[PDB]
């Protein structure tokens, strides 16, 4: 048992073709740990500003300068993820946005494996490592799972079965589970990715006034590892068993941008309960952590409200305890999606939350005539001393 | 034709609508069925007053009112009252259930099926109308309907109409009392609307005018009757001076030409002097004088905060009855050698008079006496600041654990339109603080060239 | 037009349904044949709330009644009001489940439950517009704990958006009658925390006090406790029925009383109560109402406010009454037992005003807790549950019924989740570190 303690990345995304085709204005600024938006509506009033842990500029791809490289964000965040999961402890990555910021990208990565995402390169950092310490004494072993959050009821997404509603259980030793839900054995990344294409063709997608193909419906894909050590004895015991989860959300969204009745309202007002619950549960964490690991007391264990949700209940061993996680945000370049971007950021700002401050840029004719003034009064003073004026 | 549409929302707004339509129709003298025998006994006249009441072929009065609720109660309490004949049958009564004090559920969810019913006869209102002046919004903060759909009919009115005036008389939550637990909520919510589109709001505290009931009127038990009645005299008051000749006539226009210096401080304070019993209106002059003194008393105001904290920024005097002006200049010249009484130093001139003959009627069963002269003030200062700071205390000790925020997200909203209204409150208030600081000494530096 | 539909399942439900429609029948004027022969004409403008009409100018309520033994309902038939059901409302079987809740919730009921749903269904599409739905059960029980919350959760599944109240008689520490309470009382809780928007909680020891104590009766029955408990039933929903100066819908109570999803077990209560000869010795105001309303000994829950912090509050008053009296008194109350309310709600208290007060009284009130002190109740039946479980005393009976242990498992790890949230906003300040 250790914190838990919570990693906020942010990364804004190039033009589309759409974009690029038309002559919109890039509004996001980001530097050191800042990142800072500008209403286009209102350029008269103030910029708004946020701060996060991590601030990613990759709105251009081929650029070296204070580019956002892959390999840059998987060294700040996958590769020390793998290696705590292959400590033997539980770690997760949630994947937040709205359709157009390009969330799957980060989350996937494009085909063409020279410019790819967290998992690809998580699953081939894996096996690598696995099949690199397949010694005489050392057993491994791999697995999968696929499931969706719909409406607060859980389905199966590999099993071509009817989608019913799978029961869900808390066995006294291993937590919460869900059962009848079909685990899979793998070998190669490529399988890994295959199930995936497999399993998000029966995704729940619906069309809304901002894109045609959106995510209705939560999604995770979780990796169970186990080793076995044969010590010098006839019992080969398994040491530890770690999870890693790869959960994909549902962005949030306001009814004035979806103006739709029925199964709409009702799916768009589950999935933000249930961002709630997931920011709540998060912040909390984060404030625990945070607590005990520079006062190292142990101020009882508090409550952590995991019931309130399925999403929060299922992963309740991925989240609290030893662990920890980090979530990644996408970003929208485009002027006309700034009630999307800005609202991404309050959702970014959750957990963690850290003194931002305001971004100051003094205007260059301003600081000369200062340093010019203070310069003058600076060699009037060194003049007059020397009794030269 | 000076005509005036009145919006009515939520149990607050029917029932002060209620007291409002009594005194208007004790006022022209028409009868609960709409009949007025004053001008068959008299041969005929200008006694159907366009501001109000649209005449037909028959002799008959319709309002122009719209009531607007969500639920069947407060407006099937009025369909089958003493005044069931006067209205239009069409009510705007959504058969469904309420916004349950829910911001979320009245803007969203349920104020959707509803606005376009609201909108369409209010199109069919205006096409009569000719010259119309503006509207009169009648709602109340902290309720579920008052906020949601009161927003969202501003929103369409200002998409559709643009340039009438749209004023606005609202019940703020008082400090201590109050009638529900998630009433800082739906009061912070709403700000966005009661700033961007409308043009004047008043605001009103039910605290204020109970103890005002309970110290001038001698009344220990008061109901909302007697508040309905107040506001009904307030804003009969404010609306006199395009109804009836007088020495200076006031139009709806000079209003906000006069008590808003900017765009976005347009939060004036309300007040009516002469507020006395039967026994008391005896043993008193009930003098120019008086009345102006006491229109300027803290313990008079009609919200809960303290004029001596603040800066008198704009006033608007409007007397009723027998009144001349030199009284009036007398009463000003009075007032401004007051040291109490603190003016902030760019507004010399400070004060708008207005003159109106007719004197203020007396409602049967009511409990204000019959007086000669009346005042009503409306005074935009600074020390509104104040009502507003102890509710956004209230309201962050909700927010920082997220109490009552599922009920909202349910409906439509995301956290997001929680905190972006906490923080146009607080560049309100930055707003309020920074224009009643003084002028910086000189605001020149310092001047003074060779000669 | 708002409207209710009522479910009675069990001896417990049935008694206090019947006593419930004679309850409203009086108020609302109706003849025990159905017919009406009141004098207000505001009882006929909102009978559609429970009443649906019939061809006679008659009026037949919405009641569903279930029960797994034929006794009750015979017993309920042949009553005074008996004749005013549906006889197509009354559902039931024969072998009822014995105290077992597995038979009730897995064998026995299952089998009943779709005649049970497609009565529901068709009282659900016959109503205009439908608000929420009531039950009355005992957790402590057989047939009504383990059919209302199967009921419960069909429904819930079926109509997500509804308003569902439960007013549950739950056991007690002495006033046991049955030796696997705290089995059937664990597995109820386990299922209402997640499928029901608001809880009442009601157990006789409370009423058997007030009936003591407040209106001093010798020898009360069980027709006693049903006539408080159908009291409160009546309080809570009048202001969708009649006129009122500040109304207040079942859904304004449950976004005011429920700050989180998993609270939404709540303390009633009504005045005023007195015995008979004291009546002419004590005025009846709005400071008597709620100076009785408060009173420690006036909760039907049997759990003291004094050893917790209230949540929330709700008061429904009846009659004509001044508001500044109302708010004056709420405020008063909430500054004056300043360490008895949680800091971080700054006015927790609702109030709402109905004119129409009931037949024979002036004025009344009905109060709505929401406090910590709660948790007391459902601890003591942890304790009791796992001091037979940890022997497995009486377990084979269920298990025979196709369950498992790992359920009673979840259900007792729920229980004590919920008594830690209610736990954690108990203690009068949270500083040191
Ligand atoms: C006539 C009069 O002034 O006498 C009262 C009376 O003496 C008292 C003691 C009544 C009386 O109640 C009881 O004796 C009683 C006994 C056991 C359990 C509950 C009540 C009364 O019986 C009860 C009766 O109440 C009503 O009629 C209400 O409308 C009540 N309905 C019924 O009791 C009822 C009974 C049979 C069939 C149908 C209805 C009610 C309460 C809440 C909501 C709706 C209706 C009243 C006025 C009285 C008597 C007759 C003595 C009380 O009744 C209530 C619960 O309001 C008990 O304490 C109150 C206060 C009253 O002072
Ligand atoms: N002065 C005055 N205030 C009132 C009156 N009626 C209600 N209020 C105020 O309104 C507040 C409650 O909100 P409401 O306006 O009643 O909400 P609503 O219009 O019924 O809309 P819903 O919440 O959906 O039912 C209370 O805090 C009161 O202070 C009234 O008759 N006179
Ligand atoms: N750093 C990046 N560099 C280049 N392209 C990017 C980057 N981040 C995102 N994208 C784009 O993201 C797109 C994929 O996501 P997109 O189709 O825009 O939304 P989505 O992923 O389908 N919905 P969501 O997952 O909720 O964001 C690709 O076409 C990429 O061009
Ligand atoms: N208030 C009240 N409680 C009852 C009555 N009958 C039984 N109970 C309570 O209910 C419990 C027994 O449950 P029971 O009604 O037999 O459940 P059922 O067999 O499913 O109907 C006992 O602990 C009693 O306290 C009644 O008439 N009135
Ligand atoms: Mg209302």
């Amino acid at each position: 048992m250790a914190g838990a303690s919570v990693k906020v990345a942010v990364r804004v995304r190039p033009f589309n073709s759409r974009e690029m085709s038309r002559d919109s204005k890039c509004i996001i600024q980001m530097s050191g740990s800042t990142t800072t938006i500008v209403n286009p509506k209102q350029p008269k009033e103030t910029p708004k500003s946020f701060s996060f842990d991590y601030s990613y500029w990759s709105h251009t791809s081929p650029e070296d300068i204070n580019y956002a490289s892959q390999k840059q964000v998987y060294r700040d965040i996958g590769e020390e993820m793998l290696q705590h999961a292959f400590e033997g402890y539980n770690v997760c990555i949630f994947a937040y946005g709205q359709t157009g910021a390009g969330k799957s990208y980060t989350m996937m990565g494009k085909q063409e494996k020279d410019q790819q995402g967290i998992i690809p390169q998580l699953c081939e950092d894996l096996f690598s490592r696995i099949n690199d310490t397949t010694n005489d004494n050392m057993s491994y072993s791999v697995e999968v799972s696929y499931m969706e959050i719909y409406c607060e009821r859980v389905r199966d997404l590999l099993n071509p079965k009817n989608k019913g509603n799978l029961r869900v259980r808390e066995h006294p030793l291993l937590g919460p589970y869900v059962e009848d839900l079909s685990k899979l054995a793998v070998t190669s990344y490529n399988d890994i990715q295959d199930l995936m294409d497999s399993g998000n063709k029966a995704r729940t997608v619906a069309a809304t006034n901002m894109n045609e193909t959106s995510s209705r419906s939560h999604a995770v894909f979780n990796i169970i590892f186990t080793q076995k050590r044969h010590d010098a004895e006839t019992n080969i015991t398994t040491e530890k068993v770690s999870k890693i989860s790869l959960v994909d959300l549902a962005g949030s969204e306001r009814a004035d941008s979806t103006g739709a009745k029925g199964t709409r309202l009702k799916e768009g007002a589950n999935i933000n309960k249930s961002l709630t619950t997931l920011g709540k549960v998060i912040s909390a964490l984060a404030e625990m952590d945070s607590g005990p690991n520079k006062n190292k007391k142990k101020k009882k264990t508090d409550f952590i409200p995991y019931r309130d949700s399925v999403l929060t209940w299922l992963l309740r061993e991925n989240l609290g305890g030893n662990s920890r996680t980090a979530m990644v945000a996408a970003l929208s370049p485009a002027d006309i999606n700034y009630d999307e971007t800005l609202s991404t950021l309050r959702y970014a700002d959750r957990a963690k939350q850290i003194r931002c401050n305001a971004v100051i840029n003094e205007d260059p004719n301003n600081k000369l005539i200062r340093e010019l003034k203070d310069e003058v009064t600076r060699l009037r003073d060194l003049l007059y001393a020397q009794g030269l004026g | 034709m000076r005509e005036c549409i009145s919006i009515h929302v939520g149990q607050a707004g029917v029932q002060i609508g209620n007291a409002c339509w009594e005194l208007y129709c004790l006022e022209h003298g028409i009868q609960p069925d709409g009949q007025m025998p004053s001008d068959k006994t008299i041969g005929g006249g200008d006694d159907s007053f366009n501001t109000f009441f649209s005449e037909t072929g028959a002799g008959k009065h319709v309002p122009r009112a719209v009531f607007v609720d969500l639920e069947p109660t407060v407006i099937d309490e009025v369909r089958t009252g003493t005044y069931r004949q006067l209205f239009h049958p069409e009510q705007l009564i959504t058969g469904k259930e309420d916004a349950a004090n829910n911001y979320a559920r009245g803007h969203y969810t349920i104020g959707k099926e509803i606005i376009d019913l609201v909108l369409d006869r209010i199109r069919k209102l205006a096409d009569q109308c000719t010259g119309l002046q503006g509207f009169l919004v009648f709602h109340s903060f902290g309720g579920g309907t008052g906020s949601g759909f009161t927003s969202l009919l501003m929103e369409r009115l200002s998409v559709d109409y643009g340039k009438k005036s749209k004023l606005e008389f609202s019940i703020y939550p008082a400090p201590q009392v109050s009638t529900a637990v998630v009433e800082p909520y739906n009061s912070i919510l709403t700000t966005h609307t009661t700033l961007e589109h409308s043009d004047c709001a008043f605001m009103v505290d039910n605290e204020a005018i109970y103890d005002i009931c309970r110290r001038n009127l001698d009344i220990e038990r008061p109901t909302y009757t007697n508040l309905n009645r107040l506001i009904s005299q307030i804003v009969s008051s404010i609306t006199a001076s395009l109804r009836f000749d007088g020495a200076l006539n006031v139009d709806l226009t000079e209003f906000q030409t006069n008590l808003v210096p900017y765009p976005r401080i347009h939060f004036p304070l309300a007040t009516y002097a002469p507020v006395i019993s039967a026994e008391k209106a005896y043993h008193e002059q009930l003098s120019v004088a008086e009345i102006t003194n006491a229109c300027f008393e803290p313990a008079n105001q009609m919200v809960k905060c303290d004029p001596r904290h603040g800066k008198y920024m704009a006033c608007c005097l409007l007397y009723r009855g027998d009144v001349v002006p030199k009284d009036v200049n007398a009463a000003i010249a009075t007032i401004k050698t007051k040291r109490s009484i603190q003016f902030v130093d760019w507004c010399p001139t400070g004060f708008k008079v207005g003159i109106n003959y007719q004197p203020p009627t007396v409602v049967p069963g009511g409990d204000l006496a019959k007086v000669q002269r009346a005042v009503c003030m409306l005074s935009n200062t600074t020390a509104i600041a104040e009502a507003w700071a102890r509710l956004d205390h209230k309201f962050d000790l909700m927010y920082a654990k997220r109490a009552f925020v599922h009920w909202y997200v349910g409906e439509g909203m995301e956290e997001g339109e929680f905190s972006e209204a906490r923080e146009d409150m607080a560049a309100l208030e930055k707003d309020y603080e920074e224009v009643g600081v003084d002028s910086v000494e000189g605001e020149g530096e310092e001047e003074g060239e060779e000669y | 037009m708002r409207e209710i539909v009522h479910i009675q399942a069990g001896q417990c439900g049935n008694q206090i349904g019947a006593k419930f429609w004679e309850v409203i029948s009086d108020e609302h004027g109706i003849d025990p044949t159905g017919s009406y022969h009141g004098d207000s004409d505001l009882q006929l403008e909102r009978i559609n709330v429970y009443y649906n009409e019939a061809t006679g100018n008659k009026y037949v309520p919405r009641a569903i009644l279930v029960d797994l033994e034929p006794g009750t309902m015979d017993s309920v038939r042949s009553g005074p009001f008996g004749q005013i059901f549906r006889p197509d409302n009354f559902v039931f079987g024969q072998s009822g489940a014995g105290n077992n809740w597995a038979k009730g919730h897995y064998t026995e009921g299952a089998e009943l439950v779709d005649s049970v749903l497609d009565v529901v269904r068709k009282e659900s599409e016959s109503c205009d517009c439908l608000q929420g739905f009531q039950l009355t059960h005992s957790l402590g029980g057989g047939t009504g704990s383990g059919m209302g919350t199967l009921l419960i959760s069909k429904i819930r599944e079926e109509y997500p958006d509804r308003i569902m109240n439960t007013f549950s008689v739950m056991p007690s520490p002495k006033v046991s009658d049955t030796v696997v309470e705290p089995y059937n009382a664990t597995l109820s809780v386990h299922q209402l925390v997640e499928n029901t928007d608001e809880t009442y909680c009601i157990d006789n020891e409370a009423l058997y006090d007030i009936c003591f104590r407040t209106l001093k009766l010798t020898t009360p029955t069980y027709g006693d406790l049903n006539h408080l408990v159908s009291a409160t039933m009546s309080g809570v929903t009048t202001c969708l029925r009649f006129p009122g100066q500040l109304n207040a819908d079942l859904r304004k109570l449950a976004v005011n009383m429920v700050p989180f999803p998993r609270l939404h077990f709540f303390m009633p209560g009504f005045a005023p109560l007195t015995s008979r000869g004291s009546q002419q010795y004590r005025a009846l105001t709005v400071p008597e109402l709620t100076q009785q309303m408060f009173d420690s000994k006036n909760m039907m829950a049997a759990c003291d406010p004094r050893h917790g912090r209230y949540l929330t509050v709700a008061a429904i008053f009846r009659g004509r009454m001044s508001m500044k009296e109302v708010d004056e008194q709420m405020l008063n109350v909430q500054n004056k037992n300043s360490s008895y309310f949680v800091e971080w709600i700054p006015n927790n208290v609702k109030t709402a005003v109905c004119d129409i007060p009931p037949r024979g009284l002036k004025m009344s009130a009905t109060f709505i807790g929401n406090s910590t002190a709660i948790q007391e109740l459902f601890k003591r039946i942890s304790e009791q549950f796992t001091a037979m479980f940890r022997r497995k005393a009486f377990l084979h009976w269920y298990t025979g019924e196709g369950m498992d242990e790992m359920e009673f498992t979840e259900a007792e790890s729920n229980m004590n989740d919920l008594v830690s949230e209610y736990q954690q906003y108990q203690d009068a300040t949270a500083d040191e570190q």
